[PDB]
RNA sequence: AAAAUGAAGACAUUUUAACGAGUAAGGAAACGAAAUGGCGUAAGGACAACAAAAGUAGUAAAGAUUUAAAGUAAUUUAGAU
RNA sequence: AUAAACAUACUUUGAAUCGGCCAAGUCUGGUAAGCAGGACUGGCGAUGCGGGAUGAACCGAACGUCGAGAUAAAGUGCCAAA
RNA sequence: GGAAAACUUAAAAGAACUUUGGAAAAAGAGUGAAAAGAGCUUGAAAGAGUAAUAUGUGAACGGAUAAUUUAUAAGAAAAAU
């Protein structure tokens, strides 16, 4: 699976990617939307607070039946949740990209999460035995995640 | 150019419907209107006659939710606005922009009390009405249906009338003095050359 | 000399309901439904291709430059309009290689024939070249 | 002789057919575009066939108001008509109006009733030669009581002066 | 500097109850209240001068105009018909236009 | 429709006049003054650099995505990737 | 008397169709029906356009793409051109 | 009773060593004409994600006419005597 975009300067960027990750797309799509654009150090702090339910992930698009929370004030979204599994998966990719940046020799304190995209992946099927002799589909929703860190500079 | 000035209409001694029709057309022509004393307009019919019409108006109301239903404004300034809004295009930007340039007040507020007032001859009550036909002031009808601020306006208008009484008396004094001074200049010999030109064309 | 080319309708005759459904393409088809809004020529939707829309006979199939297109595949095919350079313009086919395109372009300059694909399949000489 | 449609051009050592002549006997001809003739120059006294007919109100020595162009609203004095262009040779006397000697088309002026006349103006020059002399060309491609105040001021439409009612 | 024009109101297009023909524009000249005062204005010039907030990187003028001619009277109330080079934008309905004093006939 | 011209031009000739709505339905092909005019899919037989190396193609085919042009339209043509 | 030569007379082969509906200075049964059935004609079906706010049938009028004018039914306080 | 499932490349030359990770993998590195990277020729539509641009009161979409913005796009000749 290729990357959605290429960095402007390959010498000052780092990349990490995960394919067919066993994590819900709709949860990880909203989590990756929250950390887009902030600094790597800030993003790691934000993702860690989400795990222990101290900062919200606003479910802006997929908000059907999602309950309201007190931390969703100011985000123009009345709904949010604390996806632990999806936050953990991104935390492992953010760490992996950072080690790639360090090998390149970049300055970790200057890196930001410039590009982060989530794509749908192939589903896996399972049986759900319903009434009157029926069987349904019990399908997973995996996803691919791509992460690109670039240094922030004045323009 | 651009019409920045505001046309002020004294709604005293006018007919509510005929004022609205003339105002509604000119609102679509880009003009800016401010109708003051929108409570002194007249309508055909006696007070009992007008109340029967009002109660029929009050009947219309969304049965399942009266909050969604027709809103029956009782302030005469809102009786004029309803009449004007009915003669303007509905549900388009042209209609909303035209109504944006209209204001009614129950008296003469601070900025519009010292402005040149106009009149609409087609909407005058002395032309369109038989003098024996009984009429009703919009302020009097508003009180009968529940407009609470009828006597507040009557107080504010009273002080405006007395304030305009002393200003006019002082102005009439100055104007008479200026008028007689001009007569001396006209009769003066040094201004003989300039006077004859005015007399030639009748100005003097 | 160039005549004034007048088009009676510069838009496109789109198919009915082609905007709402993606299975219905935009290529025109006459609606043959018994209750069709467009076929009955209602107000608003009464736009169908009719022979009255045809352009003037004198200036039909004429490119905006004022000449008629003439496809060419090699240098020899240019000689068929070498005597009508004021009426026809060459047009190198989409499959002619870049090598054969140079010969056609350099030959047409000799014969004074206008070519419309004169900037086709040019090599990388765009930046720093 | 060559066919009328055959205009040979030089080939920069490019491959040529057998029939096409070599460039040594091919001579270039400069491309020709213009095909129309310029206007003929007639006598200074005689007037052009393309001469507009002046309105009865515009007579020499009248006072006109320029209602369009650069000097819109200015008041000028009419001397005579340019016989080579049909325009009016007006002078809004420069010491009063600031309007120089110029040519204005007759449709952009209003002939006022006020008349200053003045014969013996000495119009010996002031013709097609003079105006063409004082024209600024490009660099080509390959290269009476109160009358003084009346004229000195702009003409403007005050409140209440509707043009269909205005007579000057 | 000076006023050499009469303000006319772009009322709308020549139309019917449910149709509209944007080729002919209807104007109300200030001071003309009847069709017998229209003959003076038949053939005069009319301009729709509008302002556009251009950017510093554009050479397009901030002030543009659309010109036309008053061609015929319309009704007995001094309304006129004007044909412009480009039909007036309906967003300009109710705005003010300029009626010049030329081409003069005086 | 009627006149005129007519071995090849060309835009299915030139001129004049009248006409042009439409469900079901009809008007197969060919027919020089053409007894309706055309677009598209695939396969078979031919033709396609006229002077003995004769349509295009690794100097980038078919296909795909779009940008523009021609045609009333069916559709076609060309550029870019 | 008036009109009629792209007039007139056709011959052959063949498609679809025979569920109809409306109007009325018309009729029959019925208390009556936006009911049932008929004589004559015009329409809707097959038909869009302008007007009657809206409407299969009402009024004007039937349609290649457009520009300019005089109009028809009908309108001219505002919505809405007058 | 009774299916579905064809294609890497010319040749496996099918990455092989380092860092991060529990591992799967990722980032470098390398092979190859080209990753075409094994879910492997091309790779449409429906459905998503990212970036750029634009809009907004109880549907949305279409058409005529202009305005704004963007894009496309027409020239090297030349007067009188």
């Amino acid at each position: 699976v290729k990357y959605c975009a290429k960095p402007v300067n390959v010498a000052k960027a780092a990349q990490a990617r995960g394919d067919n990750l066993k994590v819900h797309f709709k949860n990880t799509y909203e989590t990756a939307d929250a950390i887009r654009g902030m600094k790597v150090a800030r993003a790691q702090e934000f993702l860690k607070n989400v795990i222990i339910k101290k900062e919200i992930v606003p479910f802006r698009k997929h908000n059907g039946g999602v309950g309201r929370k007190a931390q969703c004030k100011g985000l123009n979204c009345a709904f949010g949740r604390w996806p632990v599994k999806s936050a953990q998966f991104i935390l492992k990719l953010l760490k992996n990209a950072v080690d790639n940046a360090k090998a390149k020799g970049l300055n970790t304190a200057l890196l930001t999460v410039s590009h982060i995209a989530v794509q749908e992946a192939r589903s896996s099927r399972r049986r759900l035995y319903r009434a009157h002799g029926s069987i349904n589909s019990f399908s997973s929703s995996p996803c691919h995640i791509e992460l690109i860190l670039t240094e922030k500079e004045k323009k | 150019s651009t019409n920045n000035k505001v046309t002020v209409i004294d709604c005293h001694g006018h007919v509510l419907g005929r004022v609205a029709s003339v105002v509604a057309k000119h609102l679509l022509l880009g003009q800016k209107f401010v109708l003051v004393r929108c409570e002194d307009l007249q309508v055909c019919g006696t007070l009992k006659m007008r109340l029967v019409q009002w109660e029929l108006y009050q009947r219309k109301r969304v049965n399942t939710n009266p909050t969604r239903g027709a809103f029956h404004h009782r302030s005469p300034a809102d009786m004029v606005r309803k009449a004007v809004r009915g003669m303007l295009p509905k549900n388009n930007y042209r209609g909303k922009l035209a109504l944006k340039n209209l204001k009614c007040f129950e008296g003469c507020p601070a900025p519009y009390d010292k402005m040149k007032k106009s009149s609409i001859p087609e909407a005058a009550a002395i032309y369109s009405f038989n003098p024996t036909r009984k009429r009703t002031l919009l302020g009097e009808l508003g009180t009968a249906v529940g407009w609470k601020y009828a006597d507040v306006v009557a107080k504010n208008e009273a002080e405006r009338k007395e304030r305009a009484a002393k200003w006019y008396a002082a102005k009439q004094l100055k104007q008479k003095a200026v008028a007689e001074a001009k007569e001396k200049i006209l009769a003066d010999e040094k201004y003989k050359a300039k006077v004859a030109i005015l007399k030639k064309f009748g100005y003097a | 000399i160039k005549p004034k080319i007048v088009k009676k309708y510069t838009g496109h005759f789109k198919r009915f309901d082609s905007n709402r459904f993606l299975r219905v393409k935009a290529s025109w088809r006459v609606p043959r439904g018994i209750d069709n809004r467009l076929r009955r020529k209602f107000k608003g939707t009464n736009l169908l291709p009719k022979i009255g829309y045809g352009s003037a006979k004198a200036t039909r199939n004429m490119l905006p430059c004022g000449l008629y297109k003439f496809p060419v595949r090699n240098t020899t095919d240019l000689e068929m309009i070498m005597m009508q350079n004021r009426k026809y313009a060459a047009e190198i086919s989409h499959a002619v290689s870049a090598k054969k395109r140079q010969e056609i372009i350099q030959r047409a300059k000799i014969l004074n024939i206008r070519v419309l694909n004169a900037d086709a399949r040019i090599k990388k000489q765009e930046v720093a070249q | 002789s060559a066919p009328q449609w055959f205009v040979p051009v030089k080939a920069g050592d490019a491959k040529v057919p057998a029939y096409y002549p070599t460039d040594d006997m091919i001579q270039e001809q400069k491309k020709k575009l213009r095909t129309r003739k310029g206007a003929k120059i007639t006598a200074l006294d005689k007037p052009a066939w393309n001469l507009e007919k002046l309105r009865k109100s515009i007579v020499p020595g009248a006072i006109l108001i320029i209602v369009a162009g650069k000097y819109a609203g200015k008041k000028v004095v009419f001397l005579k008509q340019c016989i080579k262009s049909g325009a009016l040779i007006v002078t809004g006397p420069f010491k009063i109006n600031g309007v120089p000697l110029m040519r204005i088309n007759q449709r952009y002026v209003i002939a006022t009733s006020q008349k200053v006349d003045v014969s013996k103006v000495d119009t010996t020059g002031v013709d097609v030669k003079f105006f063409k002399k004082i024209a600024i060309k490009k660099a080509a491609f390959g290269k009476v009581p109160y009358l003084k105040e009346y004229m000195a001021s702009y003409f403007t439409l005050k409140n209440g002066d509707h043009p269909h009612l205005l007579k000057f | 500097k000076c006023r050499l024009h009469v303000n006319a109101v772009f009322m709308g297009f020549q139309r019917a109850q449910r149709n509209q023909y944007p080729n002919v524009a209807l104007l109300q000249i200030s001071g003309v209240n009847t069709k017998e005062d229209t003959p003076f204005y038949i053939g005069k010039r009319v301009a729709y001068v509008y302002k556009v907030n251009v950017k510093k990187g554009s050479n397009k003028p901030a002030i543009r105009a659309i010109f036309g001619k008053i061609v015929a009277p319309h009704g007995n109330h001094g309304v006129v018909k004007a044909r412009f080079l480009h039909n007036l934008p309906p967003k300009a309905m109710g705005q003010n236009l300029k009626v010049f004093l030329y081409p003069s006939n005086i």
